[PDB]
C-alpha cells in the first residue's frame, strides 16, 4: 500500500486549502484515513479523518474549518480546510488510520494508529506578493587567527534562496541558516563563513544568491570596512 | 477535552551504542493500549515504530520496544545505531488522537566555545532606513546558548530574532545567530550595540560590542 497526496501551495488568508490524497494497492473501506499537519519546527496535529461511507471525526478546534470528503471510485480522499490564515502554514500528511474489523459481537474501527503516511504537501498562507531579497554584506572586523565574514539576506518571499561562496568553490566553514520569517510576512537569513584571518587582504569572497520565484540572482563581494 | 500527551526528556543527548528510554505522560488515561509511537527524520514522514504500547510493526528492529499503561509510557531503544538520531513521539487512539511534542535525540560530544562575531548594519541598509545588528555563535555544543542583546547596557527584549543549524555532520556542533533589528532613526540614538552569550562552555558570559559610527 502506498499513498500519494497533492494540492495548493501557497494561499492567501481567508482562502480555502484544498488537498486530495490517492491510496494505491489497497482499498479505501478496509480503514479509517486521515490528515495531519505539522508546521514548521513545530509538532504533529491530528485534523480529522474519513472512511468510505463518508462518515467522519474532526479535530475539535478545528471541526468548523475542516470538510473532508471520499471518491470511493478514484480511491481518494481530500481535505477542504476552509479561511486560513498565516497560522495553517505546514506540511500536510494524509495516512491511513485504523482498520474496520468484524468480530462476532462487534463491529467498528480499531487501533488508530497511523501507517503508511503520505509524502506530505507544504502548504504556505501569506499576504505577501513574490519579492527578491536585499543582500547586504557582514563585513569582517578592522593576534587572531580567525575571521568571519557573511552576507544577510533579508526581506525576500516566497522561500526559499540558496547561498553559495565563490560560485560554489567555497564550502568549508560555511554555514547558510534556516530563514526566519519576520513580522512583516517576508523571510530573512544569513550565510557565514570562517576563513584564516592573514589572507584577508589577498583573498576574495563573494556571497551568490539566487531566488528562483522572482528570477533574482545577486552576487556580493564581502570585504573588510 | 483532549488527551494531552507530555514528553521527557525534550532531548537526549547520547552517542551511538548507548541506550535511549523516552517518556510519554497523558493528563487522562489511555484506554486500553491504545498508544503509538512514531520517529521522524528530517524532511520525512514520522514512521509508525511502536502500536498497543509494545507491539511492533514489520520491519521495526527488536532494539526498539514500548511499555507502560494508563497515564504513563515508555519507549527505548536498548542501543542506538547511528541512523536512530532523529526526533520520537508518541501518539494514543484511545480518545481523538492526539501527540505528544516530541523528543529529539541528538548526537553527544564533547563541550565545545562558541566563537563570537558582532555585524554593525552595512551603509547600503542604513541608506534604505534599517538597521540589522547580527550576532554570530559558531560551532558551539551543546546546543543550549543565550544570547542577550544590550544597548548602552540596556537589556533589548523583543526586537531580535535566532537562527540555528542542525547538528553538523562532521563535528557534532551547532551554530547559531541572533539578528537585532532597528529602524534607522532609533539606531541612530545609540553608541554601545553588545551581544552578550552565556555557554556551558565558557567560563564566564562573552560580550562582543562595537561603537555606532566608528571603526
Amino acid at each position: 500500500v502506498q499513498l500519494q497526496q497533492w494540492g495548493a501551495g501557497l494561499l492567501k488568508p481567508s482562502e480555502t486549502l484544498s488537498l486530495t490524497c490517492a491510496v494505491y494497492g489497497g482499498s479505501l473501506s478496509g480503514n479509517f484515513w486521515s490528515w495531519i499537519r505539522q508546521p514548521p519546527g513545530k509538532g504533529l496535529e491530528w485534523i480529522g479523518e474519513i472512511n468510505h461511507s463518508g462518515e467522519t471525526n474532526h479535530n475539535p478546534s478545528l471541526k468548523r474549518r475542516v470538510t473532508l470528503s471520499v471518491d470511493t471510485s478514484k480511491n481518494q480522499f481530500s481535505l477542504k480546510l476552509s479561511s486560513v490564515t498565516a497560522a495553517d502554514t505546514a506540511v500536510y500528511y494524509c495516512a491511513r488510520g485504523g482498520p474496520k474489523v468484524y468480530y462476532e459481537y462487534w463491529s467498528g474501527y480499531v487501533n488508530n494508529c497511523f501507517d503508511p503516511w503520505g509524502q506530505g504537501t507544504l502548504v504556505t498562507v501569506s499576504s505577501a506578493s513574490t519579492k527578491g531579497p536585499s543582500v547586504f554584506p557582514l563585513a569582517p572586523s578592522s593576534s587572531g587567527g580567525t575571521a568571519a565574514l557573511g552576507c544577510l539576506v533579508k526581506d525576500y518571499f516566497p522561500e526559499p534562496v540558496t547561498v553559495s561562496w565563490n560560485s560554489g568553490a567555497l564550502t568549508s566553514g560555511v554555514h547558510t541558516f534556516p530563514a526566519v520569517l519576520q513580522s512583516s510576512g517576508l523571510y530573512s537569513l544569513s550565510s557565514v563563513v570562517t576563513v584564516p584571518s592573514s589572507s584577508l587582504g589577498t583573498q576574495t569572497y563573494i556571497c551568490n544568491v539566487n531566488h528562483k520565484p522572482s528570477n533574482t540572482k545577486v552576487d556580493k563581494r564581502v570585504e573588510p570596512k | 477535552h483532549e488527551i494531552v500527551l507530555t514528553q521527557s526528556p525534550g532531548t537526549l543527548s547520547l552517542s551511538p551504542g548507548e541506550r535511549a528510554t523516552v517518556s510519554c505522560r497523558a493528563s487522562q488515561s489511555v484506554s486500553a493500549s491504545n498508544l503509538a509511537w512514531y520517529q521522524q527524520k528530517p524532511g520525512q514522514a514520522p514512521r509508525l515504530l511502536i502500536y498497543g504500547v509494545s507491539s511492533r510493526p514489520t520491519g521495526i528492529p527488536d532494539r526498539f520496544s514500548g511499555s507502560g499503561s494508563g497515564t504513563d509510557f515508555t519507549l527505548t531503544v536498548s542501543r542506538l545505531e547511528p541512523e536512530d538520531f532523529a526526533v520520537y513521539y508518541c501518539q494514543q487512539y484511545g480518545s481523538s488522537p492526539t501527540f505528544g511534542q516530541g523528543t529529539k535525540v541528538e548526537i553527544k560530544r564533547t563541550v565545545a566555545a562558541p566563537s563570537v562575531f558582532i555585524f554593525p548594519p552595512s551603509d547600503e541598509q542604513l541608506k534604505s532606513g534599517t538597521a540589522s545588528v547580527v550576532c554570530l555563535l559558531n560551532n558551539f555544543y551543546p546546543r543550549e546558548a543565550k544570547v542577550q542583546w544590550k544597548v548602552d547596557n540596556a537589556l533589548q527584549s523583543g526586537n531580535s530574532q535566532e537562527s540555528v543549524t542542525e547538528q553538523d555532520s562532521k563535528d557534532s556542533t551547532y551554530s547559531l545567530s541572533s539578528t537585532l533589528t532597528l529602524s534607522k532613526a532609533d539606531y541612530e540614538k545609540h553608541k554601545v550595540y553588545a551581544c552578550e552569550v552565556t555557554h556551558q562552555g565558557l567560563s564566564s558570559p562573552v560580550t562582543k560590542s562595537f561603537n555606532r559610527g566608528e571603526c
